[PDB]
């Protein structure tokens, strides 16, 4: 993980990585 | 919107972790 943005897979491996088991949330609409 | 500041801006791996659940 560095300073860069997110979107698409990069934000789950991010969310995946950092959570695992706790899941994720990721919105979209709202 | 998570992804609106993790897509338009930056996160980190501790503030990726608060979204976890």
């Amino acid at each position: 993980f560095v300073n860069q943005h997110l979107c698409g897979s990069d934000l789950v491996e991010a969310l995946y990585l950092v959570c695992g088991e706790r899941g994720f949330f990721y919105t979209k609409p709202t | 919107g998570i992804a609106e500041q993790c897509c338009t801006s930056i996160c980190s791996l501790y503030q990726l972790e608060n979204y976890c659940n």
